């Protein structure tokens, strides 16, 4: 649903991550790259808050 | 900041417009 995609947009980018696991190969990429952009984001955070 | 906050208003007019017209259960393969 639209609730179910925006919190796995907001569950992976405060790193806790929701149920709603893609299954069909062409929303695996899309939650296989938003994996990759949270978790540089993140990173790029916390090494500059140091 | 001007197209890319359009972009995203109009992934939304879409995305309002496939959640209500189109339901998530009975019979709706391949559909939108
Ligand atoms: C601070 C928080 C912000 C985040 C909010 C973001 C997402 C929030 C929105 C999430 C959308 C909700 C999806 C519902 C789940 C689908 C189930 C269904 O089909 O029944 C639904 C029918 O009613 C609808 O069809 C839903 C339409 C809601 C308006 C469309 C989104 C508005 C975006 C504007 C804001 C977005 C802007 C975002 C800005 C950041 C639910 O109805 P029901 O009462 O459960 O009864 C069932 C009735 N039935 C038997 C006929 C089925
Ligand atoms: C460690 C934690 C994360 C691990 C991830 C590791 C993954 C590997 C990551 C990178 C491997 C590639 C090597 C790059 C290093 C060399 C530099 C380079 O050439 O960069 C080049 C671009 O290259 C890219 O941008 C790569 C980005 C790939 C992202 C992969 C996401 C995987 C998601 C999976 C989804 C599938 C789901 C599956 C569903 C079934 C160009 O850069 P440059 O020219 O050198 O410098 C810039 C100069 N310039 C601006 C003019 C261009």
């Amino acid at each position: 649903t639209l609730l179910n995609s925006f919190w796995f947009g907001v569950g992976a980018l405060m790193q806790q991550g929701s149920e709603l696991m893609p299954k069909a190969l062409s929303t695996r990429i899309v939650g296989g790259i938003w994996w990759f952009f949270t978790l540089i984001i993140i990173s790029s955070y916390t090494a500059n808050l140091a | 900041i001007g197209v890319t906050s359009g972009i995203v208003l109009v992934l939304l007019i879409i995305s309002i417009l496939v959640q209500v017209k189109q339901p998530r259960k009975k019979v709706m393969a391949c559909k939108t």
